[PDB]
C-alpha cells in the first residue's frame, strides 16, 4: 500500500540518524578538518583584481573542496535531524512533567499567576489549553486532577475553559488544519529553540549553508573541537567563570588608561609625535579619542608600558612629572591589572579543573545514597565497592522504579506498596540515609 | 532446585558453538544420539542429567528432535518460576548468615543462584518499622542493556557531576528521582529506537 | 650515539642529557612535561585553531599590511598566501610578546583601522595572555 507504507521506511530512517548522532558529529568534524586542510593552498593572484586560485599540480583539490563541501552540509543537516529525534523529545518530557507538577502542586495558572520577569512561565502558558498536553510525559489525567482541585474553589466551568476541555468530556461518566495541534506545535517549536544543544547545531548548519557561499566560513567548524573535548570546554568555560568579575576589571583598566590619557593630553603633548619624516608630523594626542586609543592599543599591549612608544623625556621641564607618568602606566596598568585579568581565567580554569577532581573523588570515598565513607566498609576486603555494588547501588534504586511502574498495583507487596504510597506522595523517607543493613545489624550480621 | 538447573544449563549448552558443531546444518533439529554425544561433550550434564533430558524430548520416527522447541519449552517456564526459589534462598542466606544446615541446603543451589545474580537487584530502604530492610526484584535483561546506552551514560554523567559538585546534600534525592524518571523515558525512546 | 661520536665528536653533546637522568629533580621536571601530555596535546591544538582563524580573517581582509619589505623595489609579502600566512602568524606573532600587531603595519589612517584594532587586541589576548599562560601552567603546575 503505497503513500501508507512508506510510513515504516521514514521511521526507519529517523531511527537510524537518531541512532547515529555521535558518529555523525564525529564524521563532519573529520570532513571540516578535511576542508580546511585544503583551504590551506589557497593563494591570491591579480592575473586592480584578486582572484583565489587552489595552487595545487594534482588537480583534484577544487572537486574534492566541493564534494566535501556537499558532504559536510548533508551531514550537518542529518546531525539536526537525529538530534531532533533522539534528544529533543527528553526537552520536551521535562518541560512538560515541570509544568504538570507546577498546576497540580502549586496552581500555577490558577491559584497564582507566572512571574514576569521569567519567559518559561509565560509561554508555558501556550500549551496547557492544548489537547495535545502532555504529549511526551506519562500522566494523561493531570488537567483532570487540577480540575477536580480546583473546581470547588474556582469553579469547574473556569477550570476547564482555562485547560481548554470541554464541559461534556468533564461531566462524562466512566480538516488536516483542525487535526494538527498548531498552538502546541508552535510552543514545542519555542521549547527547542531556546535549548542551547539544537541552537548550536542550527549554527553548524547555518555555517556550513554560507561555506557554499564562501568556502573559508567552513574554518568556524574547527572550533567544534573545543565543544567535543572536555579540556578545550573547560578552557571555553573559564573565560565566563568569572565574567563579571572580569568585565568590572577591564572597566578599571579603561579608567585607569582614560586618567592617563586626561593627564597626557592636558600636559604631555609634545611627546606623542609619530613621525619620523618632519614634514609630515602625526602627532598621536591632539585629540582626546586619538590619545585614548593609542594609549588602550599601544601602550597596553606594549611591555614597559607608554614610556616605550613615546618620546624621551630627557633634558625638558617635565622630566620628572614624565618618569612618574611612564613608571605609574608600567605599574598600575602593566604589572597590576593585566595580571589580575590574566588570573581571573587561569584561576578559574585551575578550579573548574579542581572541582572535577572533587567530584571523582568524592564519588569514590562516599555512597551516594546513604552518605556514609567508605572508611566504615573498608573494615571488610572490599567493603566500600560490595556496599555501592550490590548494597546501595543509584542503578538498582532506578530499576526499582521501573519494576514498581510496571507490575500491577494489587501485584505489589508490602515494601513495593510502601515505596510505591511514598513516591506517589513524593517523600523520600525510603531511602536509607546515613544508614545501612551493617550498621543496622552490626552485631547479629557480624 | 535439580529440575531447574538442568533446565536453566540447556539454553547456554544448546547455544554452544560445540552444538553449532555437532549440528552442522543448523535447522533446529537434532538425533538423539547426537543430542546425547553433544551434551557428553560439554561436560557439565551428569548421565541421570542426560538420560532425563532423553526421556524429556519428543524424538520422531526417525530418532530426531527439534531441540528448539524442546528448550523453548523447558528453559522459558524455569527461568520464569525459579526466580522465586533464587530469591527465597538469597533473603534465608542474608538473613540468617550464621546456620549450617542453611549453608547445606544452598550448596545443591550454587548454579541456580549464579544463574540470577544478574537479574537479582537488591536495594536497602528504611521500613515502616524504623528499621532499614532489604528489597530483592527482578531486573529484565533489556534494562540493562538500555543502561547502557551511550545517551543514556551521558545523561548518568552530567547528572552525577551536577548533583554532587553542587546539588547540595538537602533535595538531592529529589534530584535523583527526577533524574529517574528521565532515565526511563530514555531508556523506552532508546527501546523505540 | 657513543658509537656515533667516533663518526662525529658532538654527537656526544646528546651524553650530557644523562645529568636529566641522573638527579631526581631533573627528572621530575622532565616528567612535568609529559604529566599532563593529553591535556598539552589538546591545548597546542586549540591555539593552532585560533591562529587558523586569525589567519583565515587577514588573509581575507589584512592583507596589505604584510608587507616586510624595506625596499619598495622587492616586497616581501607574508600574507599573500595561507601557508605562508599562517606559518607567519604561528612563528612570529605566537613568540612576539604583544601579538601580531607588533610585527605588521600600523593601521592608522585606514578605512580598517578599527578592525585592525579589534583584531591585534584579541590576537593579544586570546593568544598571547590567555593560552600561552595555560599551556606553561600546564608544565610547571605538574611539576609542583
Ligand atoms: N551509590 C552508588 N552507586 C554506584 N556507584 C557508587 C555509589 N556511591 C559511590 N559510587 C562509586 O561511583 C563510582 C562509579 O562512578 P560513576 O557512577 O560516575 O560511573 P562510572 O562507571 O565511573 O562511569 P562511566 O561508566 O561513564 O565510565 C564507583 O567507584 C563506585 O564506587
Ligand atoms: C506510570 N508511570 C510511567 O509510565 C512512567 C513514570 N516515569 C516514567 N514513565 C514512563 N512513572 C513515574 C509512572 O508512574
Ligand atoms: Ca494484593
Ligand atoms: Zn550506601
Amino acid at each position: 500500500n503505497f503513500f501508507k507504507g512508506l510510513e515504516i521506511y521514514q521511521t526507519k530512517l529517523l531511527h537510524y540518524l537518531a541512532r547515529n548522532f555521535y558518529n555523525l558529529r564525529f564524521l563532519a568534524l573529520f570532513v571540516a578538518f578535511a576542508i580546511n586542510f585544503i583551504l590551506l593552498f589557497y593563494k591570491v593572484t591579480e592575473e586592480a583584481m584578486v582572484f583565489f586560485v587552489l595552487q595545487e599540480s594534482t588537480g583534484y583539490m577544487a572537486p574534492a573542496l566541493r564534494a566535501l563541501a556537499i558532504i559536510h552540509t548533508v551531514i550537518s543537516l542529518v546531525c539536526v535531524v537525529g538530534y531532533y529525534c533522539l534528544k529533543v523529545p527528553l526537552v520536551v518530557f521535562k518541560r512538560e512533567k515541570e509544568i504538570a507538577r507546577k498546576l497540580e502542586f502549586d496552581g500555577l495558572y490558577i491559584t497564582e499567576q507566572p512571574s514576569e520577569d521569567d519567559i518559561k512561565g509565560q509561554w508555558d502558558r501556550l500549551v496547557i489549553n492544548t489537547p495535545s498536553f502532555p504529549n511526551n510525559y506519562w500522566d494523561k489525567f493531570v488537567k483532570r486532577k487540577v480540575i477536580n482541585k480546583y473546581g470547588d474553589l474556582y469553579g469547574a466551568e473556569r477550570i476547564a475553559e482555562l485547560l481548554g476541555l470541554d464541559k461534556n468530556a468533564l461531566d462524562f461518566s466512566p480538516s488536516w488544519l483542525s487535526s494538527i495541534d498548531m498552538k502546541y506545535h508552535i510552543w514545542k517549536l519555542g521549547v527547542v529553540f531556546t535549548d542551547n544543544s539544537f541552537l548550536y547545531l542550527a549554527w553548524y548548519t547555518t555555517m556550513s549553508v554560507l561555506g557554499h557561499y564562501n568556502n573559508f566560513f567552513f574554518a568556524a567548524h574547527l572550533l567544534d573541537i573545543a565543544m567535543g573535548f572536555k579540556t578545550l570546554r573547560t578552557i571555553l568555560s573559564s573565560v565566563t567563570h568569572n565574567g563579571k568579575q572580569l568585565v568590572l576589571t577591564v572597566g578599571l583598566l579603561a579608567v585607569v588608561v582614560y586618567l592617563y590619557t586626561v593627564v597626557a593630553f592636558n600636559f604631555f603633548r609634545k611627546f606623542y609625535n609619530k613621525s619620523e619624516d618632519d614634514d609630515e608630523p602625526d602627532m598621536k594626542c591632539d585629540d582626546m579619542m586619538t590619545c585614548y586609543l593609542f594609549h588602550m592599543y599601544v601602550g597596553v599591549r606594549a611591555g614597559g608600558g607608554i614610556g616605550d612608544e613615546i618620546e624621551d623625556p630627557a633634558g625638558d621641564p617635565y622630566e620628572m612629572y614624565r618618569i612618574v607618568f611612564d613608571i605609574t602606566f608600567f605599574f598600575f596598568v602593566i604589572v597590576i591589572l593585566l595580571a589580575i585579568i590574566q588570573g581571573l581565567i587561569i584561576d578559574a580554569f585551575g578550579e573548574l579543573r579542581d572541582q572535577q577532581e572533587q567530584v571523582r573523588e568524592d564519588m569514590e570515598t562516599k555512597c551516594f545514597i546513604c552518605g556514609i565513607g567508605n572508611d566504615y566498609f573498608d573494615t571488610t576486603p572490599h567493603g566500600f565497592e560490595t556496599h555501592t555494588l550490590q548494597e546501595h547501588n543509584l542503578a538498582n534504586y532506578l530499576f526499582f522504579l521501573m519494576y514498581l511502574i510496571n507490575k500491577d498495583e494489587t501485584e505489589h507487596t508490602g515494601q513495593e506498596s510502601y515505596v510505591w504510597k511514598m513516591y506517589q506522595e513524593r517523600c523520600w523517607d525510603f531511602f536509607p540515609a546515613g544508614d545501612c543493613f551493617r550498621k543496622q545489624y552490626e552485631d547479629q550480621l557480624g | 532446585l535439580k529440575f531447574f538447573d538442568m533446565f536453566l544449563k540447556l539454553k547456554d549448552l544448546t547455544s554452544s558453538d560445540t552444538f553449532k558443531e555437532y549440528d552442522p546444518d543448523g535447522k533446529g533439529i537434532i538425533s538423539k544420539k547426537e543430542f546425547q554425544k553433544a551434551m557428553e561433550g560439554q561436560k557439565q550434564y551428569t548421565q541421570s542429567e542426560i538420560d532425563f533430558l532423553l526421556s524429556c524430548a519428543e524424538a520422531d520416527e526417525n530418532d530426531m528432535f527439534n531441540y528448539v522447541d524442546f528448550v523453548d519449552r523447558f528453559h522459558e517456564p524455569a527461568k520464569d518460576i525459579g526466580f522465586n526459589v533464587a530469591v527465597l534462598l538469597t533473603n534465608l542466606s542474608e538473613h540468617m548468615p550464621n546456620d549450617s544446615r542453611l549453608k547445606c541446603l544452598l550448596d545443591p543451589a550454587g548454579s541456580v543462584l549464579n544463574y540470577f545474580e544478574p537479574y537479582l537487584g537488591r536495594i536497602e530502604i528504611m521500613g515502616g518499622a524504623k528499621k532499614i530492610e532489604r528489597v530483592y526484584f527482578e531486573i529484565s535483561e533489556s534494562s540493562r542493556t538500555q543502561w547502557e546506552k551511550p545517551q543514556v551514560k551521558e545523561s548518568k554523567r552530567q547528572f552525577i557531576f551536577d548533583v554532587v559538585n553542587e546539588g547540595g546534600e538537602q533535595e538531592k534525592m529529589e534530584l535523583f528521582v527526577n533524574f529517574c524518571e528521565d532515565t526511563i523515558f530514555e531508556m523506552q525512546l532508546a527501546s523505540q529506537i
